[PDB]
RNA sequence: UUUGCUCCACACAAUAUAGAUGGAUACGAAUAAGGCGUCCUUGUGGCGUCGCUGAACCAUAGCAGGCUAGCAACGGUGCACUUGGCGGAAAGGCCUUGGGUGCUUGCUGGCGAAUUGCAAUGUCAUUUUGCGUGGGGAUAAAUCAUUUGUAUACGACUUAGA
RNA sequence: AGAACUGGCGAUGCGGGAUGAACCGAACGUAGAGUUAAGGUGCCGGAAUACACGCUCAUCAGACACCACAAAAGGUGUUAG
RNA sequence: GCCAGCAUCAGUUUUGGUGGCAGGAUAAAUCCAUAGGAAUGUAGCUUGCCUCGGUAAGUAUUAUAGCCUGUG
């Protein structure tokens, strides 16, 4: 769905031999609360000798980013499964918030490489703090000085089925 | 909101126009389509010519007379598309098709009546720029239609008399527009403008 | 990748004025007038300084921007063809049979008449397309010259003459008889 | 003679272009383009009309011929100052674009009674107009 | 004047139906000038009349009326559901029906 | 063939309705371009303006739309006549001259409505046919039977016969 | 052709998969109202010619499990790495 | 007796308007103040050559535009 960024912190269950576990933390992009907890258990089992039954979640806190109005340019690294192998990737999405960038990435992967939600790992999402540190052309294009372009051939949507004059696409 | 709706078919997609019109008849609306020869089908002319030839080889093996009929007129090609979007085999479906007339060019009395368009079927609004499209008049001629030259001649004549009608119309509407401007800034007009008129 | 904006520049010399319609292009020059229909490209034109006319595509793809340079090279050859002109020279190649070529008239249609190609009794008739004038240049043995304003009309008529003299049912690597273009220059060369 | 090329200039988008919101919570208010995100969506701001800063698809808005000077990345405070300085509010009102909209909203508010004045006045104005259209 | 109409124009679309099964107990009505379920909420409960002519006088007229009313909206495009005291014949799909203004909430 | 046929006007019936309930309201062409206004040196011209939907324009008040009076202009509309054109793609309609006539809500007056009782489509449309009047208009063929063979199983075909 | 566990058809209609003993949904007295399943919403056909991001032009395109087929090997076609 | 209209209700349900609260980084934002920084570099200055004034590049970190980040 529309994504939200949560932080999930979990740990192994305390015991007499080893109390005070390490309290691992991980940032998850998910539609709702239940998925964020699930994806944390999914990914944590891939690093440490732990699972849902042998540990606990201590906290979850949704992270909404500082500047929902300033336009960023995000460098994103992923790890996804094709029909034949597993491949890493790096791209940019230029948009207004971190979550909308991930929401673009999932659609972008699903459109170009037919990668569904299950077969995608989001490695890290970072802002490119410096212009001219952009290496892909499709986002480097919009960074020129005094950028301006028209929108030719505008198509009006008609409410009534019949129009009494031929439409014009000026804009 | 209309007894009879006459559609300028030029610059329309045959399938989207057929769908829009088919619904209109099933809802009780009488439709007349004119200028079928200027209808468009999306796809390069070679693509649409092959499709008709693949259609042309389907016939009843043991008697070609009772087989499918391959109608070659631009009006008939549009009619075939519309008949498939209607349950033409039932009494209600036959009643619907009685509310339809498809013409080639703009014949009499429909030549002096208003023509409308269907924007959701119009080619300049539907198709992406650069996409290749076919014109039904050209496609019909390649498969056996005989009256491209007849229709073009009769539309050259019709448009000349139509431009004569419009030139007089523009002269009269200038004369009326001047009168309304003079009759403006009057106390009656001021009160009308206050009410939105 | 849907380039936002790509454009080219069309230089206009002193003696010509480029008059562009919605997308219909007319170039007028000392050698005449040329016209072309460009409605199938969906480009936009704009004049900068009455000596330079730009053409641009906004939000264009691989094929859309590829057609941008083609339009510039079409109008450029339109301007070039009316300032300098296009001249194509073809030679006659034959081993045993002299290829006999003449200009004839058939109801005023200006056909090119070709005889004795490989000893054939066939006469090959090539119409001379309007705007292309053809003269058998002297001081060179077995040469023909085609010239006109539009390159497209000149080159096609040169190609049509070459195409009509193809050798069939033989090893064309050995039987090389035919008329071939040896030069493509300008009428007002080295002006 | 002179070489002539039809200009074909149409409502290019930039920082400072005034847009009109077609659909959404605003649905009819004026806003100014502040940043260009991508070819299909931009960041706008409508502080005078109450429209907040948000990214929006360009299909949700319609550009207006009005334009003014904003530095790129202009926050809400500075757009308000440059909006009043450029006098965009009544420049929009003076245009025939806003007058037709104001005409529609006035025709919708007409009660049954004042729809009776309209017909009475229109017949009076018709009498004067058609009288004038008998001697020319 | 020229106009004496106190009803909204409407067309009888079809019965309530699946693609292979229909319900003749419910009729589908299109109201002119109505394109949303939000707009169609104004005509819920209005009285609907189907007027038709016949060659036989029954009680002092040759015009017969099938009375009904609008029950709820149907779809996203302003179509409404109606139920009549006797089910509409289904020969009248695409026939015109009158949506009266009573009962009134204005 | 016992007064038949056709057209015109109303007179009453029967018949039926794929479904009036103010107006189907007329350039062409382009859509990476156009419409309109104006000007000139008439063009692929200059300048100005418009679109961002018909949510428009026109029409629209009066007993389902009555009866009378005056004022202001000489306009608007319907109707039957009349003058001249245009239209053959299925033209069967469009424009126009003159006079007459009714109405005019362009403005100001007078009289009437009730009781269908608190809603009941509350009946005003056009399809065809028939019987009557009164007023014009015009007085045929085909088939069977006979016959021919350029035809033919029979039908059918092709000829002939006051 | 032959077995294991379970669920089914046989013995079973109904909505859906156009069509079908076995699939999906759901099992059934006679009705009314409301809401849904699986499947769908251009027209046939009840229901958005809904909204959004991309990709594809196919001189045999593609179009929804069971299921009604297509492989190896190739392509400065085009897109992203 | 047959068929309906309205009103006040009861059960089931469908669709709107609106009020008060409680959470979260006691929302993040906008906004206000302060410090620092940068260019897709604003003013100013210099250079280059221009239809007397705007070009082109160098400087210039807010000036005759502003922007970013941190803290409150």
């Amino acid at each position: 769905a529309h994504f939200k960024e949560y932080q999930v912190i979990g740990r192994r269950l305390p015991t007499e031999s080893v109390p005070e576990p390490k309290l691992f933390r991980m940032r998850i992009f998910a539609s709702n609360e239940v998925i964020a907890k699930s994806r944390y258990w999914y990914f944590l089992q891939k690093l440490h000798k732990v699972k849902k039954a042998s540990g606990e979640i201590v906290s979850i806190n949704q992270i909404n980013e500082a500047h929902p109005t300033k336009v960023k340019n995000f460098g994103v690294w992923v790890r996804y499964d094709s029909r034949s192998g597993t491949h890493n990737m790096y791209k940019e999405i230029r948009d207004v918030s971190r979550v909308a960038a991930v929401e673009t990435l999932y659609q972008d992967m699903a459109a170009r490489h037919r990668a569904r939600f299950r077969s995608i790992h989001i490695l890290k999402v970072a802002e490119i703090e410096k212009t001219a540190d952009v290496k892909r052309q499709y986002v480097k294009q919009f960074l020129t000085k005094d950028l301006k372009f028209p929108l030719p051939h505008r198509v009006q949507k008609s409410t009534k089925t019949f129009s009494y004059k031929r439409p014009s696409t000026f804009y | 909101v209309e007894p009879v709706v006459v559609i300028d078919g030029k610059g329309h997609l045959v399938g989207r126009l057929a769908s829009v019109v088919a619904k209109q008849l099933l809802n009780g609306q009488k439709i007349v389509v004119v200028r079928a020869e200027e209808l468009n089908i999306s796809g390069e002319f070679f693509r649409n010519k092959l499709k008709y030839h693949d259609f042309l080889r389907k016939a009843t093996a043991f008697n070609k007379t009772r087989g499918p009929f391959h109608f070659r007129a631009p009006s008939r090609i549009f009619y075939k598309a519309l008949r498939g979007m209607v349950s033409h085999k039932t009494a209600r479906g036959k009643a619907a098709l009685e509310r339809l007339k498809v013409f080639e060019g703009i014949p009499p009395p429909y030549d002096k009546k208003k023509r409308v368009v269907v924007p959701q079927a119009l080619r300049v609004l539907r198709l992406k720029p650069g996409r290749k499209y076919t014109t039904l008049g050209k496609l019909s001629t390649s498969v056996g239609w005989k009256y491209e030259d007849v229709v073009a001649k009769l539309e050259a004549k019709r448009k000349v008399s139509s431009a004569e009608y419009y030139a007089k119309k523009r002269a009269f509407t200038k004369k009326v527009a001047s009168a309304n401007a003079t009759a403006a800034e009057s106390d009656v007009a001021k009160q009308l403008a206050a009410l939105g008129y | 990748m849907k380039y936002i904006q790509t454009e080219q520049q069309i230089e206009v010399p002193e003696g010509v004025t480029v008059s562009i319609k919605s997308r219909i292009v007319k170039v007028v020059g000392p050698r005449g007038t040329l016209t072309k229909n460009l409605k199938h490209i969906d480009v936009t034109f704009t004049k900068v300084n009455n000596q330079l006319i730009k053409v641009a595509v906004h939000n264009g793809g691989r094929k859309h921007v590829a057609a941008l340079r083609t339009v510039k090279s079409l109008v450029d050859n339109m301007i070039t063809g009316v300032t300098k002109g296009y001249k194509y020279k073809m030679r006659y190649v034959y081993a045993h049979f002299p290829i006999n070529v003449n200009i004839v008239e058939k109801d005023g249609a200006k056909f090119i008449e070709v005889r004795n190609f490989l000893g054939d009794k066939k006469i090959r008739n090539v119409p001379v397309r309007d705007g292309v004038t053809i003269e058998f240049s002297t001081n060179v043995k077995d040469e023909i010259v085609l010239s006109g304003n539009s390159v497209e009309d000149v080159s096609q008529n040169a190609a049509d003459l070459q195409q009509i003299c193809r050798v069939r049912n033989k090893d064309i690597r050995k039987f090389l008889d035919g008329i071939y273009v040896s030069h493509k220059g300008f009428i007002t060369e080295d002006l | 003679t002179d070489s002539i090329v039809k200009a074909s200039n149409w409502r290019l988008v930039e920082v400072g272009r005034v847009v009109l919101i077609k659909k959404g919570q605003s649905a009819g208010k004026l806003a100014a383009i502040v940043e260009i995100i991508d070819q299909k969506k931009v960041l706008i701001d409508g502080p005078k009309a109450g429209v907040p800063r948000q990214a929006i698809n360009l299909g949700q808005v319609v550009l207006t011929p009005l334009t003014f000077a904003l530095p790129r990345g202009a926050r809400t405070a500075t757009v308000s100052k440059k909006w009043a300085a450029a006098a965009v509010c009544e420049k929009w009102a003076a245009s025939s674009w806003a007058k037709k909209i104001a005409q529609r909203e006035r025709r919708a508010a007409l009660t049954d009674f004042e729809r009776f004045q309209v017909m009475v006045l229109r017949k009076q104005k018709r009498y004067t107009v058609k009288k004038a259209l008998a001697k020319a | 004047a020229e106009s004496h109409r106190l009803y909204v124009k409407g067309k009888h679309l079809s019965y309530q139906r699946s693609k292979r099964v229909n319900n003749p107990n419910v009729s589908l009505i299109k109201i002119e000038g109505v394109a949303t379920p939000q707009d169609a909420q104004f005509y819920l409960g209005k009285r609907i009349a189907y007027v038709y002519r016949a060659s036989k006088e029954v009680r002092g007229s040759k015009i017969r009326v099938m009375w009904g009313k609008v029950t709820r909206t149907h779809g996203n495009s302003g179509v409404v559901r109606a139920t009549f005291r006797n089910n509409l014949p289904a020969k009248t799909f695409g026939a015109s029906v009158r949506i009266f203004l009573y009962p009134s909430n204005i």
